[PDB]
């Protein structure tokens, strides 16, 4: 997530439509990325 | 050391028989008696233990009520009574103690019992 | 004392034993803390040891 | 209650090769589970109290081999006198027998 902000910030007053296209995508891509990965944590983990 | 069980019985259906079983060569209040039956040509079945210092008898849940396992420790024997049985448990039935590590080391010799008329 | 020499000795103790872990599920993890007791001197010649009800029963 | 699935049920086998036997417990039963050989028309003799610990007077051609559930008996060189039903039986509970096996000649 800084990373991403870092990167915004770097292409802001250059390129903004890459950076509002980039925020508008890491506005979904985090939090589902997230969701799969604590299924799958939390499946593979209990079912042993 | 050496188990001497009775002799074959022939009793009716819907009475109740006693068998013993007398224990020469050591004391019963050391180890358990079990008692074994068998149909012909099948396998072993448990029919109760019974723990001769206190009295403590467990039977299991099919014979339980059926049969019961009392003992003796002046003459060194034990009896197990039929209450109450049918025409299927005409079968052979076994007196052991248990041996080393909880195995059965010396078996009797059976008293085959016949129910007919 | 029992009349025909069966004697009976129960202690109270409070032991600290070691329960070797493997953490890799932590904190999911299932474990089997283990208790061995034996003979010290005796070997097994002399000193045999045996549960006295069912094993399922003594512990 | 436990139960001792005993496998195979009858085998038919011929004098000098080694032969093997299973018994699988249903639930646990540490090292408790006896064997023993019954000829007919005479009273079970123990044969292995215990797993893999032969009983006095049984020779050497008996070997047992234990597991949580999983129980062997592997008999070597055969002789001629060894044509007999083979119990398993657990003590780790109340005791309860598998269904034998009539041992053959063939």
């Amino acid at each position: 997530a800084l990373i991403e902000f870092a990167t915004v910030n770097y292409f802001t007053k250059s390129q903004p439509a890459r950076a509002a296209k980039i925020d508008r995508l890491s506005r979904i891509a985090f939090p589902l990325l997230f969701g799969i990965f604590n299924l799958v944590y939390w499946a593979t983990y209990l079912n042993r | 050391v050496q188990l001497q069980q009775s002799g074959a019985e022939l009793v009716k259906p819907g009475a109740s028989v006693k068998l013993s079983c007398t224990a020469s060569g050591f004391n019963i209040k050391d180890t358990y008696m079990y008692w074994v039956k068998q149909r012909p040509e099948q396998g072993l079945e448990w029919i109760g233990r019974i723990d001769p210092a206190n009295g403590d008898t467990k039977y299991d849940p099919k014979f339980q009520g059926k049969a019961t396992i009392t003992t003796d420790t002046f003459s060194n024997t034990a009896y197990l009574q039929l209450s109450s049985l049918t025409s299927e448990d005409t079968a052979v039935y076994y007196c052991a103690r248990k041996g080393l590590r909880w195995a059965m080391d010396y078996w009797g010799q059976g008293t085959s019992v016949t129910v007919s008329t | 004392i029992t009349e025909d020499g069966t004697l009976l000795y129960t202690m109270r103790l409070t032991v600290r034993a070691e329960c070797p872990m493997h953490l890799e599920d932590f904190p999911m993890d299932a474990h089997a803390c283990p208790l061995k007791f034996g003979s010290y001197a005796y070997t097994r010649a002399e000193v045999v040891y045996e549960w006295t009800r069912e094993p399922a029963r003594s512990v | 209650n436990i139960v001792m699935t005993q496998s195979p049920k009858s085998m038919s086998m011929s004098v000098g090769e080694r032969v093997t036997l299973s018994c699988k417990a249903s639930e646990y039963v540490g090292t408790y589970v006896s064997w023993y050989q019954q000829k007919p028309e005479q009273s079970p003799k123990l044969l292995i109290y215990g797993a893999s610990n032969r009983y006095t007077g049984v020779p050497d051609r008996f070997t047992g081999s234990g597991s949580a559930t999983d129980f062997t008996l592997t008999i070597g060189s055969v002789q001629a006198e060894d044509l007999a039903d083979y119990h398993c039986g657990q003590s780790y509970s109340y005791p309860t027998f598998g269904a034998g096996t009539k041992l053959e000649l063939k």
